[PDB]
RNA sequence: UUGGCACCUCGAUGUCGGCUCGUCGCAUCCUGGGGCUGUAGUCGGUCCCAAGGGUUGGGCUGUUCGCCCAUUAAAGCGGCACGCGAGCUGGGUUCAGAACGUCGUGAGACAGUUCGGUCCCUAUCCGUCGCGGGCGCAGGAAAUUUGAGAGGAGCUGUCCUUAGUACGAGAGGACCGGGAUGGACACACCGCUGGUGUACCAGUUGUUCCGCCAGGAGCAUCGCUGGGUAGCUAUGUGUGGCAGGGAUAAACGCUGAAAGCAUCUAAGCGUGAAGCCCCCCUCAAGAUGAGAUUUCCCAUUUCUUCGGAAAGUAAGAUCCCUGAAAGAUGAUCAGGUAGAUAGGUUUGGAGUGGAAGUGUAGCGAUACAUGGAGCGGACAAAUACUAAUCGAUCGAGGACUUAACC
């Protein structure tokens, strides 16, 4: 349940640390995003020496959310923080490493390098 | 359940009062809504009396008002409503399963047209 | 085409062979009987009149008693016609069990929705509340009736009133399980109406 | 929010068709053949369902 | 309801053990591809067990890689191959929602 | 639109912008159909038919407009007192205060600016949205219904494949078709995730009380706090707009003259749109045109010179009463001893979380056991113990003509 002005920690090695959402993609009045859904963002907090930096607009993927997901088997995955991953025009990251856990909905939506690089997918 | 023009404090007070009064006097003239609630309340007290356990007595004493029915020269010793409940009232219905209380419709009150009833414990 | 009447017992959920989890409404459809068979020559439309529950002869009356005695069965509580149905089936007096359906068979469920009372517009018709601050004294009111020129307000301007009780059909639901002993039918998802409500299940038009 | 016109005698009366009140649902006591309210205790004989009160 | 119970009685897994909130469990859960399966282990603490019958659920909480995770399962899934209770925990609440505003050394549940 | 006129209104027709609610037109923004192309394909330009549905969220400004960021299939133009202030706001503006610059000897003023600044009304009628009562519908009743007519919905992307096929020197890259998955929207429901849950459970502070300990109660926002039943519900779940027929628009054509050819038209045939009528959902016989089917009660007695009446009944229905799945009140629905309608009681159940008392250990706080205990509004099933007692009231006796049956 990520919408405009929502912030998200960043789960990858890129210079971004904290991020704000500009635009949930996927239609006209699409007002919230869930896991596996891309969101146009800005960088509000950066690490120095990073590729990405303060004030840069960039597309990014929601990777873990407090309001999580239900699976067809009747099971729900929830996290204690909302985190994002910054990506290119293809569905690949800009960073090299990925921190913290991750959800299989990305594996479903073909974010496979993210699924791989992350340590624990749940 | 029935609210009776009263907020929770006042309602509970009312029911404690009315129930103690029916245990004491065994017949009272009230309105039919108040009556249709204190049937539940009072009969749930009669169950505690039929059990007679200390635990049931404490549980009831949390509800019944501490006030006197009469005094008895054993030395003048007062009796209380809880004593009348467990020692006098409830033994009367040891063999009766439920339904310790009836309501008889009387007629309307003058100053407010309220529908009044006699409630008594048989 | 094939149909029954039933009572809504409630909701639960069931695991299928895949391990997928599927909510289901339970329909108890006992005592279904065919009472009359309407024709184009007698009436003008072909249909089958089903009666669902047995009830008591003191809650009944002598007219209903006669109509069911022409079927050789007891008075009934719910009686309903089904159309777009073959009449070479359904002999009078016949009992109409849930075994006419099958798992994965696909239906329309028709019933009378639940009763919300007198309601406002934003709940009933989905309108938007006006602000609750910045000076607003307009929160849950309906908005403009319309413009000035008519000297009147148009029909279908939507306003408060009694919300539910309306008849509703839900389409393309799936039958999960059939239990002829319990006279029980399971339906993926929901149906309209409270518990103990009548549901009219029939083969889907599409 | 204010009347544009005065209600006439007829329209007034046409509203007042329904303000009436009903004959009360009473009947005669089996014991005292004297009118009383159904499901209520007779105030004359003080008796109900064949049982004094 | 009794009728519901009578129907859902067949799908009750009796292989599930007695467990409560406070206790650590290991869930051998199935994760399924279009034609394949892996069993993956979710070892963590039970916070809540709500519901009745096959409408009963429990949630198991974990901290993986400095992030808290909270995974809910129906009790009677066939996609739990096994559920191993490890540590039983004295605890005074049925709903352990306080563990979310707590990181380590305060989330510690006392064993018995 | 700028304007012109000054015809209604100065015994008051409230202004810009926004919010709520929309509705209409088409000069169509998108989706749909088509002709021309300086149309290779992709994309496009222009024009015809189409108003079915859809047509974003933010930064600056009081702002409309406009610029910008980011999306979109698209971010339409306009009318309705540039729609809507007895529906809301009241930022701007032109009420009183004060100040700046400027003009004025001055008082004072400025489509110059800035700060600050009271938006009254109990809805009579129509209208609108919902609910009832009365009568009618040539006997009186109970149920099921046709469907005139009327409303609703009507949107759409992305991915795969066809096929890297057609086309193209390459770069690139289809039509038509088949399928999967989404957005927004609508409806329903609460089994799941959650919320709420002021007569469920627990912890706990202060103080007063229950004579004291102990256990509990009152007040302190329900004292605060952690949970939470039913019910209500979304952010949650299920489904939906699928597939389509008939006749058309623009358009393409067949045959065929008028006019020995030609011509899509004149007679006559076919194709042909998200549109029209249907299909799908809902209301609907007050549809006074008052319909139909099934079943039930019967042809009473007084009168009246006729018409016509009243006065007890039948089938049936209600006053009254217990009530919820229902509900503003009515109504509806479930029941009224030929009874499980409600309360209680007994079993359980969710939920809470391990009662009290006793005992043990400990200096004590407290811990442990007895014992998934105790408590448990609305939940479930049984139980007639309590109250639905006994009564009372309304409710037909069925006009005339014709035809066919007879
Ligand atoms: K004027
Ligand atoms: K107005
Ligand atoms: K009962
Ligand atoms: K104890
Ligand atoms: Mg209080
Ligand atoms: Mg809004
Ligand atoms: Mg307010
Ligand atoms: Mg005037
Ligand atoms: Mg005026
Ligand atoms: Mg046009
Ligand atoms: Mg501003
Ligand atoms: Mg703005
Ligand atoms: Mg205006
Ligand atoms: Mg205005
Ligand atoms: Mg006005
Ligand atoms: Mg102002
Ligand atoms: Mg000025
Ligand atoms: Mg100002
Ligand atoms: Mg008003
Ligand atoms: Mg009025
Ligand atoms: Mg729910
Ligand atoms: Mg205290
Ligand atoms: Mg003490
Ligand atoms: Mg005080
Ligand atoms: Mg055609
Ligand atoms: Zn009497």
């Amino acid at each position: 349940m990520i919408q405009q002005e929502s912030r998200m920690k960043v789960a990858d090695n890129s210079g971004a640390r904290e991020v704000l959402t500009i635009k949930v993609l996927g239609g006209s009045g699409r007002k919230t995003a869930n896991i596996g859904d891309v969101v146009v963002c800005t960088v509000k907090q950066a690490t120095p020496g990073g590729v990405v930096k303060k004030g840069e607009v960039v597309k990014a993927v929601i990777v873990r959310t407090k309001s999580g997901a239900r699976r067809q088997d009747g099971s729900y995955i929830k996290f204690d923080e909302n985190a994002c991953v910054i990506i290119r025009d293809d569905k690949s990251p800009r960073g090299t490493r990925i921190f913290g856990p991750v959800a299989r909905e990305l594996r479903e939506n073909n974010f496979m390098k993210i699924v791989s690089l992350a340590p624990e997918v749940l | 359940y029935r609210k009776l023009g009263r907020t929770s404090s006042q309602r509970k007070a009312l029911l404690r009062d009315l129930a103690t009064d029916l245990i004491v006097f065994e017949r009272i003239e009230t309105t039919e809504a108040r009556a249709k609630e204190i049937r539940k309340v009072v009969e749930k007290l009669i169950t505690s009396g039929k059990k007679g356990d200390l635990h049931a007595r404490r549980q009831a004493a949390a509800f019944i008002r501490h006030e006197v029915v009469e005094v008895v020269q054993v030395k003048n010793r007062p009796v209380y409503a809880l004593q009348k409940l467990f020692d006098d009232v409830a033994p009367r219905y040891a063999e009766r399963q439920g339904g310790y209380t009836r309501i008889l419709k009387k007629g309307p009150r003058r100053g407010d047209g309220a529908p009044m009833v006699i409630i008594e414990l048989v | 085409t094939k149909g029954i009447l039933g009572r809504k017992v409630g909701m639960t959920q069931v695991f299928t062979e895949n391990g997928e989890l599927i909510p289901v409404t339970v329909i108890e459809a006992a005592q279904n009987v065919v009472l009359q068979k309407k024709t184009v020559e007698t009436d003008g439309y072909e249909a089958v009149q089903i009666g669902f529950e047995d009830k008591r002869a003191i809650l009944s009356n002598k007219p209903e008693q006669g109509h069911v005695a022409k079927a050789n069965t007891t008075p009934k509580r719910f009686i309903r016609e089904f159309r777009d149905v073959n009449l070479d089936e359904y002999e009078i007096g016949a009992e109409v069990k849930v075994d006419v359906f099958a798992e994965g068979d696909i239906i329309d469920a028709t019933g009378v929705s639940k009763g919300k009372g007198f309601q406002g517009v934003i709940k009933r018709h989905g309108q938007s509340r006006g602000p609750m601050a910045h000076g607003s004294r307009y929160h849950r009111r309906p908005g403009s009736m319309g413009p000035v020129a008519p000297n009147r307000v148009f029909k279908n301007k939507l306003l408060p009133g009694r919300m539910g009780g309306e008849q509703i059909t839900i389409q393309n639901l799936e039958i999960v399980k059939v239990d002829v002993e319990k006279n029980v039918l399971l339906v993926k998802g929901n149906v309209p109406g409270a518990k103990k409500a009548l549901v009219q299940i029939k083969t889907a038009t599409k | 929010a204010v009347p544009f016109r005065r209600t006439s005698k007829a329209k007034k009366r046409k509203r007042r068709t329904h303000v009436k009140l009903q004959l009360p649902g009473m009947n005669e006591c089996s014991n005292c053949g004297e009118y009383r309210l159904s499901h209520h205790v007779c105030p004359e004989c003080g008796q109900y369902d064949g049982k004094d009160v | 309801n009794k009728l519901i119970d009578e129907i859902t009685k067949s799908q009750l897994n009796p292989d599930v053990p007695n467990f409560r909130p406070g206790d650590t469990v290991r869930v051998h859960a199935k994760v399924v591809e279009g034609t394949r399966e892996r069993i993956q282990l979710f070892e963590g603490v039970v916070i809540k067990r709500r519901g009745a019958g096959i409408s009963e659920t429990f949630t198991v909480r974990k901290i993986s890689n400095s992030v808290g995770v909270e995974r809910t399962f129906p009790v009677h899934t066939p996609r739990i191959a096994k559920l191993e209770v490890i540590r039983r925990g004295k605890v005074r609440r049925a709903k352990l929602y306080y563990l979310r505003n707590l990181r380590g050394k305060a989330a510690r549940i006392k064993e018995i």
